[PDB]
């Protein structure tokens, strides 16, 4: 409480580009790369270093930081929303305590955010729920599929069918 | 098959959970994987994950305990610990159900969690017995233990009482002794001598859709929170 004299807005623009390297994929062409750059506007491979972290992206006028996550679902089982049993390890590391890092190292709170975007519905549900769970306030997940991808044909079906039941009602 | 996520987290004192070495962690995981055993078959034997199911089957830790160390991964600066098992089971349905075990600085992640805990209730025949003794292991072998709690995972995400800390759910543990009077008609205390009591809310299985279950949990937690007993959802 008091808050004046701001010298430095945004602390995660003082961080930097640089090529991944985590033991990852490379090629440019599979789609976890192509909606990595999507979702970032960061050329492949480069990522945000900042905090000693790795952020997919950085939207600086909005001070929000950003991750995308592409293909995940087939460590989840579709109809029952749980991840199969077998995979809990690599959900955990990939996808929810890497997710509780961001939101401790994203901080002060405002100005920084941070978000999540997930190419598909089905994990994007999962860990969305697990970060309210874990109480990531700073931290905002969202089911943004990309153009041309089969998960985004289904997403506009319901977007344009939710104007056809909040209308009627 | 019409079954309904769950939720069994097991919170631990984070500051001297990280005490433990290595070598302790894992005596208390054995010792409750032992104690799991004779619950359900299901539960006899318990695997590495893997990043395929091909993988996730090629270390039996049961049948092979030599390879218990190889699941728990440590860091040395922090000295954090986690460890990961699963069932050996591919369905949820037919009882499939993975082991989160980590031992972090932070209260957030210093936690035992059963993935996801609605298999557990698509097999056993008495849940609610079954459920207890479960709990009465882990807080038998980690006297660390400083909260429970079994619940719906669409009531604590979204239905919860207060949203700005925890909840007891069906069956959780309070690390103090409870007052009868204090709490709903057919909420059950098993006061256990030394680290608190356990409350169940009903031998049934909870159902959120059904607003008895729901105001047995709701005006509990008011309780637990009157006492001073209900801990941050943040640490
Ligand atoms: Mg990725």
């Amino acid at each position: 409480q008091g808050r004046d004299k701001d010298c430095v807005e945004c602390p995660p623009s003082r961080g930097e580009m640089a090529i991944a390297n985590n033991g990852k994929g490379h090629s440019m062409s599979d789609l976890s790369a192509r909606y990595q750059q999507w979702v970032t506007n960061f050329p492949f491979p480069h990522e945000w270093f900042w905090s000693g972290t790795w952020w997919d992206g950085f939207d600086e006028p909005r001070c929000t930081l950003l991750e995308a996550k592409a293909n995940y679902a087939f460590l989840f089982v579709p109809l029952l929303g749980v991840p199969r049993p077998w995979a809990r390890a690599k959900v955990k590391s990939d996808l929810l305590q890497k997710a509780e890092v961001h939101s401790d190292k994203a901080r002060p709170t405002p100005p920084v955010f941070v978000e999540w975007h997930f190419l598909q519905r089905i994990v994007y549900e999962y860990c969305a729920a697990e970060y309210l769970r874990m109480g990531l306030a700073n931290l905002k997940a969202f089911w943004n599929p990309m153009p041309g991808t089969d998960e985004h044909d289904d997403y506009q079906e319901t977007r344009a069918k939710e104007q056809e039941e909040m209308k009627r009602f | 098959k019409a079954f309904r996520r769950y939720i069994f987290e097991l919170y631990f004192d984070p500051a001297r959970l990280l005490e433990l070495d290595d070598d302790q962690h894992l005596q208390r995981i054995e010792r409750f994987l032992d104690a799991l055993a004779p619950l359900h078959p299901v539960l006899e034997n318990w695997y590495l994950c893997g990043d395929s199911l091909r993988d996730a089957l090629s270390h039996n830790v049961t049948e092979h305990r030599q390879d218990l160390a190889k699941a728990l991964s440590r860091d040395r600066r922090t000295r954090a610990v986690e460890l990961v098992l699963w069932n050996g089971e591919e369905d949820p349905l037919k009882g499939g159900l993975s082991l989160d075990y980590e031992a972090s600085g932070r209260a957030v992640s210093s936690r035992l969690q059963l993935e996801d805990a609605g298999s557990l209730l698509q097999v056993f025949d008495a849940p609610a017995s079954s459920f207890v003794a479960i709990f009465l292991a882990v807080l038998e072998i980690w006297p660390e233990t400083t909260w429970g709690m079994l619940a719906p995972h669409a009531y604590f995400v979204h239905q919860r009482t207060f949203p700005d800390r925890r909840s007891i759910g069906w069956i959780g543990f309070c690390p103090h002794p409870l007052r009868a009077t204090d709490f709903p008609a057919a909420t059950e205390l098993v006061d256990i001598p030394g680290r608190g009591t356990l409350l169940l809310n009903g031998r049934e299985p909870m159902d959120e859709t059904r607003r008895e279950h729901f105001e047995r949990v709701g005006e509990a937690d008011i309780k637990l929170m009157e006492l001073g007993y209900l801990p941050p959802l943040r640490g």
